[PDB]
């Protein structure tokens, strides 16, 4: 990444006449903060840190992510960008991980910190007749689309690392200490460490003296040419055995075969996984029955994938996600709205309660319930129908304690929708094309309903 | 600790107990009624008891004064009637997969345990020698299996119609 | 409306000890002859029922009823700040959202009020005290709390019988089995020490030890505590107070009914 | 790593120098081969031994010592006859008083370590050893289930 | 309504009439009553009929109850929350509203608890895990005096034995299509309904199989969209998930892949997400697979196997989709 | 049978505070000339051993010795109804299945009785004690009870050393050391503050701070405490009472 080094190093640059008065209102640059984003271990820390040096400025960095508390940090980050340091080195802050603020407190402050300053300068420009930014901030992130830095961005000057210097580091400090190694040794220790470089250099030390889950499910979907099946077999069983983690990388290879190009025949393949996958989830309910040592045998469920679904075709690491957690707490939402509603009835219904089971409750009686309230009363002509269906529907509101909730949040007077509460259109809706259709219909039936209660009332 | 095993109470070994019973309740049957209820009961006597309890007070609220009948015990005992069951071996003997599925879900419409009906299939099977025994092996063995597969909370309309069918194509 | 100024207010907070715990949801009604309050715990065995008169109060005015709901524990927390010796004042409009704790030293100086959210709870007080009960004692609630806690530790249930001139309090379980006998007496050297008993018919109880424990709170509210028990009802405790008194009802175990 | 053979037979070679042991050759390497790379588990073998015999003899020493228990099964699951496997697993494991979980653990173990049969048909038979398993875990745990899982793994085998 | 039209007593039933002279025959004698257990299709009204004994056994006050709640502490700080639908004669439990915690809520809450009885109703007993049945095994007969069990289920297969065993069992058929067409007639005629020829209220129970819950609320959804005027060709009003499977058949049917199988695993997903219980699922997928007339008795056959056998999968597992997904590869794979 | 009649329920409800918590089980034997009682915690590092002369009761009556074995913290539950001014009587019969203990106020008033289960527990009394010991020390319990909290906090080890007029006791861990020494004195403006100490051998010994601190207990019992130390057996630390004594041994490190 020389170009993108060469360009920090010019923005650095951009500073030299408003901190050491040097010639290359304060000839500032435009841009006050610089932000470094790209993969992880490609060196953006390292990269800063000796950029920052290499320009005479001695260096703060500060975590993000740790300090859960930017309005107390705040007191940290104004002493570091207007007190003098000891030093005679004027200091550049370096902020990492910013992405992984939670709390925007770290962020809030740097904005707070640029808006005084613009104001600051724009006084000294334009004031007939506010401590001033003098020191440079470099931020570093993994994400630059994350939430929280879209009120940051507008005062940064954005630089991408792209995925070399780990060796050239390395090299130096091999040189350092009188180490004659040969390079490919050090590649070696690099592909070891796999970009880790303190491990880098802990295993450099020792000899002187002298798998991410998501990775084994792409390496289960890979059958290299070149390698013995058995070895690659043997190789992945350890792999699998040593992360302890089996269940989440069944799930994952659950998530990620229907999209693997396998040789398919009539799809029998995934007919044979499924005799596994039910294997492994009668397994895992016996774990929490029996004493573990059903534990060891985990392990080769997710080998069966490599055996049925291994192919060279595979070359792609494919990204995944985690459905069930969200399918899990959606289904437990939908379980708490059914369990409120069922209360309900219990509390009116003396007798429904006794003939309603949960599942008749939810497949046959709310979609039903469902459908005759996002019934078009549009097209009934006659008043006094419309009338007695409304008073009926009134009825049958007030039975399963429905109640109808002006969500005002619209939060411009124009339409604040009408809700029903508890919602039972998350829990009937499954088609996102008929949850638009219901909606719309759904509006003026409500007020409608909502009319004839209050008229009740 | 010592082991000691308690034996199934058939009608053998629990017929003067379910005759005592039946005495000190002035509890009026016919004769074979109470060897059949033990015959239902499967070695269980508090079943059996049950079912006694059960046809006794069946036949006080009548107040016919008449004595109880096999008829009655098995109709309240969930046993499917002979002609029900002959309608089934019918069915299974001749007939198509369309024609088995419809009488099944007729049959599921009316309710009776699916292991009643798995049983009294077995003993039809079994005990008639009209079968080869190629064809006995085959039966008991996919018996077998129905009532281990019926044994684990399964849907017994699934379970039966499945039986049924597996059991056609002997 | 309710304003209710309570000379100390360690009174109030020693009252509220006695609903502590064992209940959740009080309902407090303020009217013209003072205030009563009255909590059912979830299991329905306990009520618990409080009535302060006019004359328990240095300042007390009505002119129109007041009922309000509160979350025991929310009242509790906010009951420390009394200093004891500190004024309390209950404060609440006649549509009340909030009941309103004024607590003030005597000068000007400090002055702690709170402004407590109330819950609607459906006003339903119960009346289910009964004319005569089968017998009637008293003795110092001191002697009470040491008997409820001996026998306490022996079983889950304690039983009280009562037989001409005598009560006898029974716990028997695992460890073994209790027993506590004690006999009418007068003691003119302090009258507040006799042990009083009327018996109209022997009554034989039991009581979920869990229930009286919680029941005999009531000591640092008087000196000595009348138990009346009936076959028929669920039995009273009653502490009294300077116009007033702070009543526990319990059901009897039918067998296992605490 | 492991201490291979040289390695810890050097050193017991050593330590009966040092204390005046009788010994002999096919002793030792009864003993070794049941160390597996153990060099305690060797040197508290030889201990045992010696005061339990006095002579270091491969006689002694399998009297006193077992087999190692995963090479009998590595030889009861790689047998070509149904019954010769039966003999094995009643003779060696049941008839010496092996638990049937240790024998169906050990065989798990074996057959993940194993290498001369494919990848394919090993997985067939850890299925199997672990169906098995599953109503050894159960108290279903006899000698009827562990016939009936090599009688699987055999057929599996059989083409 | 189903609600509106309810009988509430034993005299205001109006099928199966052998069953209520055996429910009469069994109030007859009320204290020496042993438990009971209903079982038979969803939707028959066993749940009505075990209310209407209750109401012989007792006043009619037992219909008048009111729902309460009760908290629960588990051998963690997790609180359990039930609520219980109690009356001054009878209570109703429904131990299918949580998780593997309805053991400690059985045993605590009934031993709590124990004419001269009070009367207790277990709702859906299938969901009762299997140690909430042995531990319920000892208090059925432990107290015998004070506590009568009335276990409402749809099948006594996940029901124990020792359970079985220690209940009378009480069968509920379905009731004819001549008896559901009759309760209908005379709903039409006190709700008001046009029918311009009967005939169609006999297709309603065609199309219910017997359910007289589905029966009533397909009848009043389909009095709605033709406005309180069924007609000769009325048509008949199915719930969205059964038009989901339905469509979900003939894409199966259609189409064999693994593209395809993906589509299949997203609808599995969009119905389970929506409280829908898989068995039902495979049940409804199954049977309306089997009317598929494309395929032939080779394919059903293989079908009804493979359903089986994925059936005692989903009994045996928990992620359900797991199954599911199986079950439709392997039908995959057949056609 | 058993009959032993307490003036005051207190003194044996300090006299089972020491058993407590360092041990479950307790044997108890009346017999003529008293009653005595063993308890060995599970390590059998400690030994609690009673003795109460007939003397120390305010009425006593044996004609025939019982044994009998409990569960501490049965008992100790149950020993904390004596009011301390209570009146306590122990009560069994001859082949007891329980133990009775009786607490009476002076008025006929409240009687508070109580039976405890008893355990079976295989009668084997240790006779641990030596003729002579190398040191041998006494102070006041309360200044050995601050000595012991003191250390505690250091270390769950304390060493005791003895040399010619000295007593040094020390605790070395983590955060650093301590050490409290002492020097013997008589003090005539009251004696019972005074350090005595008996040297026939210099001695060092290791405790475990653990036992030590159940040990102290004791000082509720007596104004000193006597300590035995020996390199050949566990060390003793006695605790009079009027008429009989509490003691503990215990067993020194490696
Ligand atoms: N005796 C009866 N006569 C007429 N309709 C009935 C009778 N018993 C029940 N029903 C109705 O038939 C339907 C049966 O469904 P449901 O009540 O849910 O069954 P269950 O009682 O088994 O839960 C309901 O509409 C119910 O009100």
């Amino acid at each position: 990444n020389e170009k993108t080094n060469r360009r920090m190093l010019g923005w650095l640059r951009q500073w030299t006449p408003a901190v050491f008065k040097e010639q290359l209102p304060l000839k500032r640059p435009p841009k006050k903060i610089l932000l470094l984003h790209g993969p992880p271990g490609i060196g953006k820390t390292s990269v800063a840190h000796v950029i920052a040096k290499q320009s005479g400025f001695s260096v703060s960095e500060i975590n993000a992510s740790d300090e859960r508390a930017g309005p107390m940090v705040k007191e940290k980050i104004y002493n570091l960008l207007f007190n003098h340091t000891f030093d005679t080195n004027p200091v550049c802050l370096v902020a990492d991980e910013i992405d992984g603020s939670i709390e925007s407190g770290f962020i809030r402050i740097l904005v707070d910190i640029m808006q005084s300053d613009i104001k600051a300068t724009n006084k000294l420009l334009y004031g007939q007749p506010s401590k001033l930014l003098t020191r440079p901030i470099i931020c570093i992130c993994n994400n630059l689309y994350a939430p929280s830095l879209e009120k940051l961005k507008p005062f940064c000057e954005i630089i991408a690392v792209k995925r070399t210097t780990l060796l050239e580091r390395l090299n130096l400090i091999c040189h350092k200490e009188n180490m004659n190694i040969p390079i490919k040794a050090i590649n070696d220790l690099i592909d070891l460490a796999q970009g880790d470089v303190r491990n880098c250099i802990n295993n450099l030390q020792f000899l002187a003296s002298n798998i991410s889950w998501f990775k084994i499910v792409n390496q289960l979907f890979r059958k290299d040419p070149h390698r013995d099946i058995k070895e690659q077999f043997y190789e992945l069983l350890n792999q699998v055995e040593l992360n302890g983690n089996s269940d989440r990388i069944l799930q994952g290879c659950f998530n990620i075969f229907p999209y693997v190009k396998y040789s398919d025949n009539g799809i029998r393949k995934p007919a044979n996984i499924s005799d596994w996958l039910f294997f492994h989830d009668l397994m895992y309910q016996s774990m929490y029955a029996h004493n573990g040592e059903l534990l060891r045998y985990s392990a080769l469920v997710p080998l069966v994938f490599f055996q049925t679904f291994g192919d060279i075709a595979n070359k792609d690491d494919i990204r995944m996600k985690n459905s069930e957690y969200e399918q899990r707490e959606l289904k437990r939402a939908n379980s708490d709205i059914v369990s409120l509603i069922m209360r309900h009835i219990s509390v009116q219904s003396p007798l429904m309660a006794s003939f309603t089971d949960r599942k008749s409750l939810i497949f046959e009686i709310l979609p039903y319930l469902d459908s005759m309230i996002s019934s078009d009363f549009n097209k009934i002509r006659n008043l006094k129908l419309k009338q007695a269906i409304m008073e009926e529907l009134v009825q049958l509101l007030k039975s399963f304690q429905l109640n109808l909730i002006q969500n005002r949040s619209e939060g411009f007077d124009v339409r604040g929708g009408l809700t029903i509460d508890p919602p039972i259109d998350e829990v009937v809706l499954l088609n996102p094309k008929h949850i638009n259709e219901v909606q719309h219909k759904r509006a003026n039936n409500l007020s409608s309903l909502l009319a004839k209660i209050e008229e009740n009332r | 600790c010592s082991k000691f095993r308690f034996k199934a109470l058939d009608a053998s070994n629990a017929i003067d107990r379910l005759r005592f019973i039946s005495e000190q309740e002035n509890v009026k049957c016919d004769d074979g009624v109470l060897e059949r209820i033990l015959d239902i009961s499967a070695g269980d006597l508090r079943r059996g008891i049950t079912l006694l309890q059960s046809a006794s007070k069946g036949a006080q609220y009548l107040g016919d004064g008449k004595n109880i009948t096999s008829t009655q015990v098995e109709e309240l005992a969930g046993v499917v009637p002979h002609d029900i069951l002959i309608e089934i071996v019918e069915k299974v003997k001749s007939g198509d997969f369309d024609e088995i599925k419809k009488y099944v879900n007729t049959f599921m419409k009316s309710g009776w345990s699916a292991a009643s009906v798995v049983n009294q299939l077995h003993e039809y099977y079994i005990t008639n020698d009209n079968f080869d025994t190629n064809f006995k092996n085959q039966i008991s063995w996919l018996l077998f299996t129905t009532d281990s597969r019926l044994n684990n909370g399964t849907n017994e309309h699934i379970q039966l119609l499945n039986l049924l069918v597996k059991i056609s194509q002997l | 409306m309710l304003e209710a100024k309570f000379e100390e207010a360690s009174l109030f907070k020693r009252i509220i000890d006695g609903f502590k715990d064992c209940v959740q949801l009080v309902n407090f009604q303020c009217k013209e002859d003072g205030i009563i309050a009255q909590a059912v715990d979830d299991s329905r065995v306990l009520l618990v029922s409080l009535e302060i008169g006019v004359e328990a109060f240095q300042e007390y005015r009505c002119d129109h009823p007041v009922t309000l709901g509160m979350d025991l524990t929310s009242l509790s927390k906010i009951l420390r700040c009394g200093n004891n010796t500190d004024t309390l004042t209950l404060i609440a409009d006649n549509t009340p959202d909030s009941i309103i704790l004024l607590f003030e030293d005597t000068k000007k100086d400090r002055i702690a009020e709170y402004s407590l959210k109330l819950m609607d709870i459906d006003a339903d007080f119960l009346k289910i005290e009964e004319l005569q009960y089968d017998s009637t004692l008293s003795l110092p609630s001191s002697e009470f709390s040491k008997i409820v806690r001996d026998l306490s530790q022996l079983s889950d249930s304690i039983n009280i019988m009562i037989t001409k001139e005598t009560i006898k309090f029974v716990a028997d379980g695992d460890i073994g089995s209790g027993s506590v006998i004690i006999k009418p007496f007068v003691d003119m050297e302090h009258p507040e020490t006799s042990i009083k008993l009327e018996m109209d018919q022997p009554v034989d109880l039991t009581f979920g030890a869990k229930y009286l424990l919680d029941i005999i709170k009531g000591s640092s509210l008087s000196d000595r505590v009348g138990i009346r028990l009936s076959s028929e009802a669920p039995a009273l405790f009653q502490f009294d107070l300077k116009s007033g008194f702070l009543q526990f009802f319990l059901a009897p175990k039918f067998n296992d009914e605490e | 790593s492991k201490l291979s053979d040289e390695d810890v037979l050097k050193r017991l070679l050593q330590i009966i120098k040092l204390e005046d042991v009788k010994y002999t050759n096919d002793g030792l390497e009864a003993i070794i081969f049941t160390a597996e790379g153990d060099m305690r588990q060797a040197i508290n073998n030889l201990q045992s031994t010696v005061a339990g015999h006095g002579l270091v003899n491969a006689d002694n020493v399998f009297k006193i010592v077992d087999s190692p228990h995963p090479l009998i099964v590595k030889k009861m699951l790689l047998a070509s006859n149904l019954e010769d496997s039966i003999q094995i697993l009643r003779t060696d494991l049941w008839k010496k008083g092996y638990s049937s979980i240790d024998i169906v653990t050990t065989s798990f173990r074996v057959t993940k370590n194993l290498a001369q049969v494919k990848e394919s048909v090993r997985l067939e038979m850890i299925k199997e050893i672990g169906l098995t398993h599953m109503r050894i875990l159960e108290g279903v745990g006899t000698y009827l289930q562990l016939a009936s899982m090599l009688a699987k793994i055999h057929k599996l085998n059989n083409k | 309504w189903v609600d509106k039209y309810r009988p509430k007593s034993l005299n205001a039933l109006s099928h199966n009439e052998e069953l209520t002279n055996f429910l009469k025959s069994l109030s007859d004698q009320p204290r020496d009553l042993p438990h009971l257990l209903l079982y038979g299709p969803n939707g028959t009204g066993k749940k009505t009929r075990c209310m209407a004994l209750l109401e012989s056994i007792f006043g009619p006050g037992v219909y008048r109850l009111k729902i309460d709640v009760r908290q629960f502490v588990t051998a963690s700080n997790r609180k359990l929350e039930l609520n219980v639908v109690s009356s001054p004669y009878h209570l109703e439990i429904t131990p299918s509203d949580m998780g593997n915690n309805d053991r400690i809520v059985i045993q605590e809450l009934l031993k709590e608890v124990a004419h001269r009885y009070k009367c207790v109703i277990i709702n859906e007993a299938n969901s009762l895990t299997k140690d909430a049945q042995a531990a319920l095994r000892r208090t059925m007969e432990k107290y015998s005096k004070n506590i009568r069990l009335i276990m409402v289920c749809d099948s006594m297969s996940p029901i124990i034995a020792p359970i079985k065993s220690r209940c009378l069992l009480i069968r509920c058929p379905a009731p004819s299509d001549s008896e559901i067409s009759t309760i209908l007639s005379d709903v039409v005629t006190n709700e008001r309904i046009q029918l311009e020829t009967k005939d169609i209220l006999k297709r309603i129970a065609q199309a219910s199989n017997g359910n007289l819950r589905v029966s009533l609320l397909m009848l009043e959804s389909m009095a709605l969209n033709n406005e309180l005027a069924l007609k000769s060709s009325s048509p008949i009003i199915k719930p969205d998930w059964i038009i989901v499977i339905h469509k979900l058949t003939r894409k199966i049917v259609k189409e064999r892949s693994v593209n395809s199988l993906i589509e299949c695993r997203a609808v599995l997903y969009d119905l389970l997400a929506h409280c829908i219980p898989a068995n039902i699922i495979l049940k409804e997928l199954t049977f309306s697979l089997l009317d598929v007339e494309t395929l032939n008795t080779t394919n059903k056959s293989s079908i009804i196997e493979y359903s089986s056998v994925f059936d005692e999968r989903l009994s045996l597992g928990n992620k359900a989709i797991f199954h599911l997904e199986g079950f439709i590869a392997k039908v995959m794979c057949c056609l």
